[PDB]
């Protein structure tokens, strides 16, 4: 049954090439560049005493949650820098953290195979472990909320799972990835999500039934970052090959590649502005860069972090961008 | 010609001292990795060096270039007191830094709990207290050795017993390091010897001639006295390099700036 | 074993031209640029971060 | 400026900051140890003697609180999560001597040691190597010579010489000899002395870190 | 759950100890307020102690006369009372509050205990009585002498409903957010200085006294109280 795999892959590539009548590079040539997008560090969130690997912005564009190796989640009031909540973690090894769209729940996890959900609206005040999503056989890489009751998870098992917090058990398991899944991205409509894995491939999945809609390839190394375009018809990915690639779901292939000779290191996080014109991705060597989603030019540099920019997030309204880093500090730009 | 050459040499020395001290303090403050009790003691020593360089050295060159100093009848006493206080404070900062290093290397486990900003602050305040203790008794114009007992006690408590503590602590540190290729041990021994030799060649001759003049053993010439005074002053310039250049964290902090 | 069936199912999806998708993306970008504070520095009066 | 509730929120933030600082100060004195080895290297036995995913084992010895990370259950890609342990004071490595002729787990253990010790994240991290289950090595070697797996081995197939050669080959894999040190030891099923050796290694690592801070190392 | 103890008849100028045992919640992380209600008059703020006793405030009528302390290990709130005046007679309510973005201060009120003795913003509720019937819509108007719209945009106003023979319960906080467990019938809106409470499809349990409270700056003040029957 594997003899026809190469033939089908060749047919898919031929169809993609036939439908590739033009490229975004020649289509956006006449569009004026966004210019130098200068951003200042409006806020400097301090209080973390260990390497920070994940963060998530709130739907209100004010509250954000960050995770560090100190085994605790800190809810930051970005407008005033106040720490809304401090949530000790039973496991000090946390690699991902998510903030519920309604804000009533916060989830995180990591080397522990549980994407523990924390209830911020607890009656007793102190934040408790509402549920533990056990069942994964590998380190958790990312679990993003869908609603108060549904949440997706990605881990090192090479598979993603959909969980119901009330039930506490998997309801839809996503399989097909050969490499470890490192990131997740939820579409604006919440109907589809794309997960990047270490096999240099990004796959589109359906939450309702778990079927893989599409498979994306082109990266030369492991994929560590993924984020949807605001319209939901495209998404960008960041891999260890130091080049960010933009994929359109309908086109089912790469559209633009963002890379520079100066950058010779992998990508850690990727995000899009509200309009999606500006592509912001975290990079090694302790600085971040902004790429024009259309012109692919380096719009600007978000420098100031003393360590790797592990995570990057943009407010739903696009008012500000908060970048986490291993120096235990989050800076809002 | 000679006066101008001395002027430029002393001016460049003091300017380099104060710029290096300012760089050290800003690097320590800006970098979070440099927020440790040992780094706090190093920063205290650096600020003491900056204070002695920006309060004493200007008047030092002013007096050296033109001998007849008349800036103020009472100002001379204040200048002498502050110079003595700052020099003793720097010497005791070196002593307490050596003591902290010895405790960390030997009592690496027990001393870990006591290694806190509170302990560094207590050390700094007690160093300042000892300096003012030695400097209050006195409270062309220069300190006169009219009391043999006072000068003997001050020189004993300012450089000689802190020198003995420095030597003992560094010998113990070297013994622990060698007990614990040989290129690394050679480098450690070279660093310790360089620090000890710098401190000795900078301060010891000045206190030797201070004892000589105080005891009336010999009449030290003014030129030699000033030369040894500046040889002791350059200890402030030397200390930041010795106590920061050899630390990888300080290397990164300086490279960042 | 399931990989062949998964690839067969994936290959049967609808296909689109790059030109129209890129045009739609550019239209969305230009339409939402006015509503992008990052692209256009918002005045400090309306900026919650200062 | 701040209202009554805003002042209360700032006070709550200050209390959270104080709690965070206290927790960080407590964790700074805590010793972080990473446990690695083959599947049957005996790391589980080691942690049991001292005391699905990562397992944290906490124990105390001579005023030092030690927390060990058993990452043997992590079958995922190593470089995607190994970097999290960059701050570990030392890395404990478990190797089963008896598995020299068991099918070639010694080869896999040596590859693991090469990958971990030479990793960019562990350039300055010391490795506390452990040779587990020599009570089986001393007997099996009598019947099965060590030359079966490694023809390069020379000399009599004695337990002492074989152990010395295996140790030497282990530290031969270290490409950062001038930057890190390997503290090899044999378990011998001696809980007290094994924990004493671990404590001595931790103390030595802390002393070298202090010397590095002083520029002597 | 909050229970108050240490009441009873006292002589004028005497001293008594009030204990407010706290259970069912993290008392350490919750700020505590003391509110005293006379047998017929409205609520009156007494004192406030923040979490960890880092900040303590008292009303002008009791400043320098009443002291408030906390003991986290025992989960009990203490209020040492000395030099009790004749007017001090009132039912003291132990109020729970937590202050952070999106929080609901004064959400939970204790049952309260009755004690008998032998510049600030003032809320106006001239509409003391407004008869209502089930299924009818009624509006309660509250006015303040100072604008409660802070520079940050938060209108620090609170609505409390007290049923006959029951302690007050938080109804609306910040004039726009409904506290947990409050039916969606109640709504809150108003201008910087004009405030009003809207009740839709009023039903039997809505009967009670509605109090308008301001939290812009201490001391806290409560309205006269609108009685619905
Ligand atoms: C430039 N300064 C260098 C140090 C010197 C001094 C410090 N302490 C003393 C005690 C006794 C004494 O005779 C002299 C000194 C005063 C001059």
């Amino acid at each position: 049954l594997r003899q026809e795999a190469e033939q089908l892959k060749n047919q898919i590539r031929d169809a993609r090439k036939a439908c590739a009548d033009a490229t975004l590079s020649q289509i956006t040539n006449n569009i004026d560049p966004v210019g130098r997008i200068q951003m200042r560090t409006r806020r400097t969130l301090r209080g973390h005493l260990a390497k920070i690997y994940a963060m998530h912005w709130g739907t209100d564009s004010r509250l954000l949650v960050s995770a560090s190796q100190d085994g605790k989640l800190i809810i930051w009031d970005s407008y005033t820098t106040n720490k809304v909540h401090a949530i000790p973690l039973r496991s000090s090894w946390v690699m991902t953290c998510a903030y519920a769209p309604s804000g009533n729940y916060v989830a995180c996890g990591g080397l522990d195979n549980i994407c523990s959900i924390y209830n911020l609206k607890t009656r007793e005040g102190n934040v408790r472990v509402s549920r533990e999503l056990a069942g994964h056989t590998g380190y958790l890489s990312c679990c993003r909320f869908l609603d108060d009751n549904q949440i997706v998870t990605s881990s090192g098992d090479t598979t993603c799972a959909l969980w119901d917090i009330e039930t506490g058990q998997q309801t839809t398991t996503f399989t097909g990835h050969t490499g470890d899944v490192m990131s997740l991205s939820l579409a604006p409509d919440t109907r589809l999500f794309v997960s990047g894995a270490c096999d240099a491939s990004a796959k589109l999945w359906d939450v309702r039934e778990g079927m893989c809609r599409q498979t994306f390839t082109g990266h030369e190394s492991d994929i560590n970052a993924i984020c949807f375009f605001p319209n939901g018809n495209a998404f960008a990915t960041g891999s260890d090959d130091a080049t960010c690639r933009l994929f359109d779901l309908r086109a089912d292939q790469e559209l633009m590649t963002y890379s520079h000779d100066n950058i010779i290191c992998g990508i850690t996080s990727v995000s899009f502005s509200k309009s999606g014109r500006l592509l912001l991705a975290g990079y090694d060597d302790f600085n971040c860069n902004v790429w024009d989603a259309l012109k692919a030019d380096r719009a600007g540099v978000l420098a100031g972090h003393d360590n790797r920019v592990s995570c990057l997030g943009v407010t739903d309204d696009g008012m500000a961008v908060a970048t986490g880093s291993w120096d235990s500090f989050l800076k809002i730009w | 010609t000679e006066k101008m050459l001395i002027c430029m040499t002393l001016v460049v020395i003091t300017t380099l001292t104060t710029l290096l001290n300012l760089a050290v303090i800003m690097a320590i403050g800006t970098t979070k990795k440099l927020h440790q009790p040992a780094n706090y003691l190093i920063c205290s020593l650096a600020v003491t060096d900056l204070l002695v360089a920006v309060l004493v050295m200007p008047l030092s060159i002013i007096y050296i270039v033109m001998d007849r100093w008349k800036l103020g009848y009472f100002l001379c006493e204040v200048w002498l007191s502050v110079d003595m206080t700052c020099c003793t404070c720097s010497i005791w900062h070196l002593c307490v830094i050596a003591l902290d290093r010895y405790w960390a290397i030997t009592n690496a486990i027990e001393y870990a709990r006591k290694r806190t900003a509170k302990r560094a602050a207590l050390m700094i305040l007690t160093v300042w207290t000892i300096s003012i203790f030695i400097s209050m008794p006195p409270l062309q114009c220069t300190i006169q050795h009219d009391h043999v007992i006072y000068t003997i006690y001050s020189t004993l408590g300012a450089f000689y017993i802190p020198l003995t503590l420095i030597l003992i602590l560094y010998y113990r540190i070297y013994h622990a390091a060698k007990s614990l290729s040989s290129t690394r041990e050679r480098k450690a021994a070279r660093i310790l010897g360089l620090i000890l030799g710098a401190f000795i060649l900078s301060w010891l001759p000045f206190f030797i001639k201070e004892l000589i003049v105080g005891l009336s053993i010999y009449t030290v010439s003014s030129e030699v006295a000033d030369f040894l005074t500046w040889l002791g002053y350059v200890n402030s310039l030397i200390n930041p390099l010795l106590y920061t250049s050899f630390n990888e964290d300080f290397k990164l902090a300086f490279k960042k700036l | 074993r399931k990989l062949v069936e998964q690839l067969k199912m994936e290959a049967n999806i609808d296909r689109i031209k790059v030109s129209k998708a890129a045009a739609d993306l550019m239209a969305y970008c230009e339409a939402h640029a006015k509503e992008d504070p990052l692209l256009t520095p918002v005045p400090a009066s309306e900026n919650p971060f200062r | 400026t701040l209202s009554a509730e805003d002042k209360a929120a700032v006070e709550r933030s200050k209390m959270i900051d104080r709690n965070l600082r206290e927790d960080g100060e407590k964790a700074a004195r805590e010793v972080k140890l990473l446990l690695l080895g083959a599947g049957e290297s005996g790391k589980n036995t080691i942690v049991k003697q001292m005391k699905t995913g990562i397992v944290e084992t906490h124990f105390t010895f001579k005023d030092l609180h030690f927390k060990m990370f058993d990452v043997g259950a992590q079958r995922s890609e190593r470089k995607k999560w190994i970097h999290c342990f960059e701050g570990v004071t030392a890395i404990i490595f478990c190797v089963a001597l008896s598995d020299y002729d068991l099918v070639n787990r010694m080869h896999a253990s040596m590859k693991l040691f090469d990958s971990i010790c030479n990793n960019k994240w562990f350039t300055d991290t010391s490795i506390i190597l452990f040779l587990n289950k020599k009570d089986l090595f001393e007997e099996k070697i009598k019947k099965s010579p060590l030359t079966i797996c490694y023809p390069e081995y020379a000399g009599s197939n004695t337990y002492e010489e074989a152990a010395a050669y295996i140790q030497c080959q282990f530290e031969d894999l270290n490409k950062r000899k001038d930057t890190k040190e390997i503290y090899t030891h044999f378990t011998c099923s001696t809980d007290t002395k094994n924990v004493q050796f671990v404590f001595d290694a931790v103390t030595d690592v802390i002393i070298k870190n202090n010397l590095k801070d002083c520029g002597l190392f | 759950q909050l229970v108050e103890s240490g009441g009873g008849l006292v002589q004028p100028g005497g001293s008594r100890k009030l204990s407010c045992s706290a259970s069912g919640f993290a008392f350490s992380s919750f700020g505590m307020h003391w509110v005293r209600q006379a047998p017929e008059k409205g609520l009156e703020w007494v004192a406030y102690i923040s979490s960890g006793s880092g900040t303590i405030y008292y009303a002008d009528t009791v400043k320098g006369r009443f002291t408030i302390s906390r003991d986290d290990p025992k989960n009990t709130l203490f209020l040492q009372m000395t030099s009790l005046r004749s007017e001090d007679t009132a039912m003291y309510y132990c109020v729970r509050s937590i202050y952070y973005y999106g929080s609901s201060p004064f959400d939970f009120w204790g049952q309260g205990t009755t004690l008998t003795v032998s510049s600030d913003i003032v809320m106006t509720q001239a509409t003391s009585s407004v008869p209502v019937t089930p299924g009818e819509s009624v509006s309660i108007s509250c006015r303040s002498s100072k604008s409660l719209l802070h520079s940050n945009g938060n209108t620090y106003l609170y609505w409390f409903l007290q049923r006959p023979g029951q302690s007050p319960q938080l109804l609306i906080y910040r004039m726009s957010n409904l506290a947990s467990g409050v039916p969606d019938r109640f709504s809150g809106s108003g201008s910087g200085t004009a405030f009003t409470l809207t009740i839709s499809r009023l039903e039997a349990e809505d009967v009670g006294v509605y109090y308008c409270m301001q939290h812009l700056e201490y001391p806290l003040t409560f309205g006269a109280g609108t009685k619905l029957e």
